[PDB]
């Protein structure tokens, strides 16, 4: 008697945004923003992060007293640096090419400590010497891998020394200069006073002076330590000369990993939990192609965007028995999107279009797929360091990551609306088109009813509604009865 | 402060070795150098030597051969061995620490004793 | 080594006068000397550090100065209690050395 | 009788780009581009400019003595230097880290100077020296937040002296050194000649000596003077010790706003205009998501693009008894889609009122999504490199040229889709009366080929007032044919 | 008696990705990606590159004796560096600001060589000095445009010259600082040891010492020299002043050209070729929008993509007699993309809408117009130099460099799919208006027989059909027959 070309209806009150509409309601919809993580530091890869507590890594490199747990440390995923550490330079100074260093830490991951140049080669001279500054309990003391030396007897011969890298690859040496409140500190700790220090690679050439100076104290003290460092390539030599203010390096630190990594500003701990994504404020699970919990992101991560909400469609409008598409609402169908409504002698019911259905379904399926598997996901660190006098570069580094976090905000917002627009109008543009495939077919032998339906001139049984819904209804067959 | 009392025989013998040590109370080595310093009745004072708790050690050139400086393990405590005693070593024997640099810095020569004791009167004879 | 001589073997400045010892070196010690006051029956104390720095402790009626290899130790005013040896020290060579001590008596 | 379907024609000239078609007409449109400034320097904010005139960042602060104008300066919104300015060091030399501290000046606004070390403080030196380089009506002179402290009678003493910032915040010290054409004039201005100037913080460890050598003149001087400048950090002390060759600061500079601002290079003045959007050609009033005025914008600006024109159709292409498929209703005023009925009561245009209002939210919503979801943020945009930074003045110029071409050619395409959805869905919406419309009419009408159905049964001003709003009661006129 | 409204197939493998479906094949299309290079290094618009051999920039500017060949270099169009040139630094030493002075000669092209300090001006110095490491044929030898000022018979009177501007253009200055392994070496080439260098210009103030240590032997020297430079303004003047150590120029560079090039690191030669755009792995000769050669391109380049193929469709979807539209596959008609077949009385054939095909036409042909034409070809040499000191900086430039051709990848992809997407729904939308267009003039006259064919209820000749193709049709003549 009667068959009808509609569409699947639902409870959902999922909305979507499109370019002409906003808070659409829809059957399905596929959220691709990751919002939220695990509150927790976890171990990167299976590898553990390097928890420094309350040290730097001047403090740590350099051995601070406070900093004994960090003597031998082992393979680590990332470095977790709480900001403003306690333990660093206990003996008040400065260090040099700091920010470089804290980048070189970046792609390092495991590295030795190897003995250079052992305290007790110092000979005729005094490698006892401490300050308060650096005590442990009560008692002073020094940097842990540093040698202070100082006059022996009443002299300070020409203190020498170097290291051939053998060690098997790349290393790391420190070494510094002290710089005293006075001329006494400077006769009573080394005799001379035109001093300097030298050091030198087939690369470096690096000699200087100490400069006493009356300076605010730190830490009790009025003098200041100088650190720098250079990398010793393999199988170069590293020579060191001085008469006097020296600070020898006991140790060098030979890279093992080489590896990608990076530094983690964060007041946490590690919770024993792994990820392959971790933001400051927790670990992020997740396939989805954009998130927006935080920036500063290790990991090989989806990219961070400032959006709330990228929401696609890939269902119908949600739009809540004897019409067509014209009035939707076909609650009762849950065999697929599109279909048919049919009524005869037999009987009644609803019926999904399954070849217009999975056509539909693979559009949708391979549409979503392309908006998330175009995207493309790398390992990144991130976060840089900056000196306080190199603002202009830390702000040129601040404004080309805006820039690139404004382009992807702004193209992720206009793909989920201009997908939306067009996803809802593929949904209407299928349901059409059956109904014009199906009215193309029965031509003379049908009524059309205005709202979506059909009305067979004809009787049609269940055999004859099995033919039109599957496109294989014999016009000639059925020219009678009208 | 803290206080130091040398301790040992007083008799030593013309061919012999004489070992006196030092105690200190009311505190301890604490990274400081400890001397020794001999007076002969008649005579001014004679530096021997010294050593640090970590038992680095500087001697008086002239007595390198016949003096060992020791600290131990009650970290308190220190003392000299004086070896081929010819009795022209009857000497008051006093230990002494030396003087800090400063109160922040230590482990470093200074070459001037603060803290002193009695000293104790070994006489070489037979 | 660097011999220190101190002189006068003895004075024989009476309470309440200034006392005035010398000490000489045989090579220049810089500010590198140091005093001591021994008395029987003590350790002895140091007074003064660096050529004139005072040691701690110390009443301000000592005070010292000099440099090179000529030095003085000066009691601005002698009381009771200072009659002792005084002797100076040598610490800008190694091995440390020390005077022979000049000792203030009561004329 | 008849009743057409049909859209919306105007007189407009107005012309758009799509993606598949170029100078196309249409009814209605709107030009997302800003193209026009005022020509002048405002305020910004409310809140003028520093007019620097003819002197240099390093002038003004030096005290050069033709920048008396800029002693005391009141709160500024922006910096206007001119480029290439007359009055910086007027005795020569260089100053250090002049980029970093152009940079620093742009966050600050107003400071205050303070006095750090009072010029008569510096008892047995002489503090009037000067020179015929900085004069004054002929008279020498020299900078005046600065003092040369020279020898006085036969000495030069240690020059010392040191300041607590206890001022209440962050505050800005520079200082310098001279360093002369021979041995002569070094003895002459300061006895000795081994000289050195040591200066201090917590963070600052300088020492520097003067460097004597013969120079080519500059400003009729073979000798140069070198500057360089520190933040002393609240509850800091800053120490100074010279035995010659110190040029000492009399005065520091307080920060006292720390508010977002920049240094633009212009010759023009302030004309007491007011803006929220600054160029240097002038400021820029409007509300659309880009512009192309300038690059070097300071303010919170739309986005500066390469493009001459942007414009996003609205309107219905416009093109002058039938319906949508000829076009053309001029006579139509009413609305974008519509109707026209003829019968024996009388004939007319109306608008299809439920059709055009969603019509117009969907364009009205289109429009806003384009201008409402870019991200307006303040920016100062320019930056000072030195002649040896040519590397990452080079790489600055490329970050922006890069995101310059991205957002260029991403507002070119996004007008071109947009446009050539627009006259699509306006087509589609009138296509869509006509089968609405169709629909409900049925076997009643005759369809003539040209958007127009005529009706076999008499249909009147309440039939046609029925058919125009969806309600066709069809059963009832199942007649006449 | 029967007119079908259907489109084009044809014999063709061209595929092409959309949004909603991958691997469409079409009837046309068009690579907008250019992937082949031609293996060759060409001359740039015409000017030969400059080879510097085995050389590298310090080696060739100052006259390094291996570099004879380079001593009268003509105009360049890019400069070819072999990566890890060996005539470097003959006498080892450092070059400062080397990587600055690198990206100098990148805007520059020709320069002339002028002598400035003719090194027979040196009276009173001795202007013969040499070494073993910079031998030629045996015999010690020295850098060629530099002159090594050394000690003449028991003296070393200052030495001093100086040099105006008056070349007619900027000049590059290039002079240095020998630095001694020991004291004996000092006095033996300098008689003093408390020396000093010092040049100057209006804005160069610089002064420096010897740094005399032993280091570890480079070339069998433990000594080192460094070299420094400087631009001198047009009508500046520069000092030169030493009391020993110094090396002067005999020449300085004048800048000739000023114009845009780029440095490339390469292994080959000159092929004799000519290109507008230039890599190492060869020049491109194409007028697409992208390509995908290498990143480091020198010349008036496509944008690098990550991409393998961007393919726009700009035909119908290819798909292989009595029927229209809905069946497709008119390989039979090969006069434009949309037509009609139609048989009568007379005869039958295909022939072209030429309307509907010339629009559709015009319409696709300013789309991929649009794509092409919008983007945006600039000249370019994209490399940059950075010192081992300067890896902040160094990522700063890579990460900005990936992070543009991440956005223009992923741009490029869903530009292309969502073009091709509307491609070809914008050709079944041209072919249906057809069956309308004629549909709704035809009206009563005919039969719709429900496969994109009309059957006429009137004879209907080749005169009648062609007024039905022209939509002139006059309807009301042909009311007869049913
Ligand atoms: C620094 O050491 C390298 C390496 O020395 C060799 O390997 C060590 C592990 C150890 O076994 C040494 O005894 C070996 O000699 C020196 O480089 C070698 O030099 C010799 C002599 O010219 C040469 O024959 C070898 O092939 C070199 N080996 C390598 C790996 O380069 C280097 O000379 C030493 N540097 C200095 C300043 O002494
Ligand atoms: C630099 O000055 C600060 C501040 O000093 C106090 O505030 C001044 C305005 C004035 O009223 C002074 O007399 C005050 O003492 C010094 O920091 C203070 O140090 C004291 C210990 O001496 C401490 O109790 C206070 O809390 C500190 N105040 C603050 C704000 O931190 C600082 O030590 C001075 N530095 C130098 C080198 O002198
Ligand atoms: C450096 O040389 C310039 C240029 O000198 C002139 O041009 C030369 C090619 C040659 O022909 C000279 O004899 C010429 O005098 C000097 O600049 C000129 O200085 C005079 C003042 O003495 C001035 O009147 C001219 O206008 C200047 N010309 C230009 C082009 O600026 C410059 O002074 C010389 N520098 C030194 C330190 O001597
Ligand atoms: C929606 O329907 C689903 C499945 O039909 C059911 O599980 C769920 O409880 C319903 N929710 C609402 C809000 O009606
Ligand atoms: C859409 O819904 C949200 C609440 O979920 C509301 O805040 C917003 O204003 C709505 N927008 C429109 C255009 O109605
Ligand atoms: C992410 O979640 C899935 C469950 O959806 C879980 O199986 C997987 O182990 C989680 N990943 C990590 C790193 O914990
Ligand atoms: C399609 O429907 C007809 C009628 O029921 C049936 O005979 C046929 O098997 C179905 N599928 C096909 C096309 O084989
Ligand atoms: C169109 O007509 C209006 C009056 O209705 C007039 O104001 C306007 O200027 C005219 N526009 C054009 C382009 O002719
Ligand atoms: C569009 O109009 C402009 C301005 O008159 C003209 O320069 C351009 O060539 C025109 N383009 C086309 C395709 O007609
Ligand atoms: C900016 O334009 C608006 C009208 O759109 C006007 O009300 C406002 O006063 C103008 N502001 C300035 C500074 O010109
Ligand atoms: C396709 O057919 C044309 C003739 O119409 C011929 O020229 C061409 O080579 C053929 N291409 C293939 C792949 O067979
Ligand atoms: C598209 O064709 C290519 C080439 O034959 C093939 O590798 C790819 O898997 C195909 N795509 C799909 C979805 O099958
Ligand atoms: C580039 O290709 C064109 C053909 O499109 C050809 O005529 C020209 O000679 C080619 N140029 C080079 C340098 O290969």
């Amino acid at each position: 008697d009667q068959i009808c070309i509609g569409y699947h209806a639902n409870n959902s009150t999922e909305k979507v945004d499109t370019i002409l509409e906003r808070n659409v309601t829809v059957t399905h919809a596929k959220d691709i923003l990751e919002k939220t993580h695990n509150g927790k530091l976890c171990k990167l890869n299976g590898i553990p992060p390097l928890e420094l507590g309350d040290c730097s890594i001047a403090g740590w490199l350099l051995g601070n007293p406070e900093c004994d747990r960090l003597l031998s440390v082992p393979e680590w995923s990332y470095i977790m640096e709480k900001e403003n550490p306690r333990d660093g330079l206990c003996y008040p100074g400065s260090f040099n090419d700091y920010e470089e260093l804290k980048h070189l830490l970046s792609s390092v991951k495991h590295f030795e400590k190897v003995k250079i140049l052992p305290k007790d080669r110092w000979t005729q001279h005094t490698t006892t010497g401490g300050s308060r500054a650096c005590a442990v309990s009560g008692n002073p003391s020094f940097f842990r891998n540093m040698v202070w030396l100082t006059k022996k007897g009443s002299n300070y011969p020409v203190a020498k020394g170097s290291y051939n890298n053998t060690s098997g690859e790349q290393m790391l040496i420190i070494w510094g200069v002290h710089h005293p409140n006075d001329e006494t500190e400077q006769r009573t700790l080394y005799q001379n006073v035109g001093t300097y220090v030298s050091v030198g690679t087939s690369t470096l050439n690096k000699r200087s002076t100490p400069d006493i100076a009356t300076r605010p104290k730190v830490n009790g003290q009025g003098g200041r330590m100088e650190f720098s460092w250079t990398l010793l390539d393999m199988w170069d030599t590293i020579n060191f000369e001085s008469t006097g203010n020296l600070i020898a390096p006991e140790y060098g630190f030979k890279i093992s990993k080489r590896g990608s990594s990076g530094i983690m500003k964060t007041e946490g701990t590690l919770e024993n939990c792994e990820t392959k994504c971790q933001t400051p404020l927790g670990a992020i699970n997740t396939t989805l192609p954009f998130h927006n919990v935080h920036p500063l992101t290790i990991g090989e991560c989806p990219k961070y965007v400032k959006s709330e909400k990228l929401v696609l469609a890939t269902g119908l409008r949600n739009v809540p028995a004897i019409a067509g598409f014209i009035e939707g609402g076909w609650q009762g169908m849950v065999d697929g999107w599109y279909g048919y409504h049919h009524s005869n002698d037999q009987g009644s019911g609803y019926a999904a279009d399954k070849e217009s259905t999975q056509k539909a379904f693979d559009g949708i399926t391979n549409k979503v797929n392309s908006v998330i598997e175009k995207m493309n996901t790398q390992f990144e660190a991130v976060g840089k360091e900056f000196s306080n006098l190199e603002r202009r570069l830390e702000n040129l580094n601040k404004k080309m990551e805006d820039g690139f976090l404004d382009v992807w905000t702004y193209n992720a917002e206009l793909l989920v609306l201009m997908e939306n627009e067009r996803t809802l109008d593929f949904h209407d543009s299928n349901v059409k088109n059956l109904y014009d495939k199906v009215r193309m077919q029965l031509r003379d032998n049908v009524k059309e009813l205005g709202n979506g339906c059909f009305e067979f001139y004809h009787k049609c049984d269940d055999e004859c509604m099995n033919s039109v819904k599957n496109g294989t209804y014999d016009y000639p067959k059925y020219e009678e009865e009208s | 402060q803290v206080q130091l009392q040398e301790s040992g025989p007083g008799l030593v013998k013309p061919s012999a070795t004489l070992s006196l040590t030092c105690t200190l109370s009311g505190g301890s080595l604490s990274t400081h150098y400890w001397s020794w310093i001999r007076q002969p009745p008649g005579k001014g004072l004679e530096y021997i030597g010294n050593i640090h708790y970590s038992g680095s050690t500087n001697y008086n050139p002239s007595l390198r051969s016949r003096v060992t400086i020791s600290v131990g393990t009650s970290k308190n405590q220190f003392s000299l061995k004086l070896t081929s005693v010819t009795a022209a070593d009857t000497a008051v024997y006093y230990c002494a620490r030396d003087a800090p640099y400063s109160d922040f810095l230590s482990g470093v020569e200074t070459g001037w004793f603060d803290p002193w004791g009695q000293g104790t009167l070994v006489i070489v004879s037979s | 080594e660097i011999v220190m001589t101190q002189s006068p073997a003895t004075l024989s400045v009476s309470p309440g006068e200034r006392a005035t010892l010398s000490c000489r070196a045989s090579q220049s010690v810089s500010s590198n000397l140091a005093w001591y006051q021994q008395k029987p029956g003590q350790a002895p104390r140091l007074l003064i550090y660096g050529a004139s720095t005072r040691a701690t402790g110390i009443p301000a009626r000592f005070s010292g100065s000099g440099s090179g290899t000529d030095f003085t130790l000066t009691i601005s005013s002698l009381q009771s209690e200072d009659f002792a040896v005084y002797s100076c020290q040598q610490y800008n060579n190694w091995p440390w050395t020390f005077g022979q001590g000049t000792k203030v008596e009561i004329k």
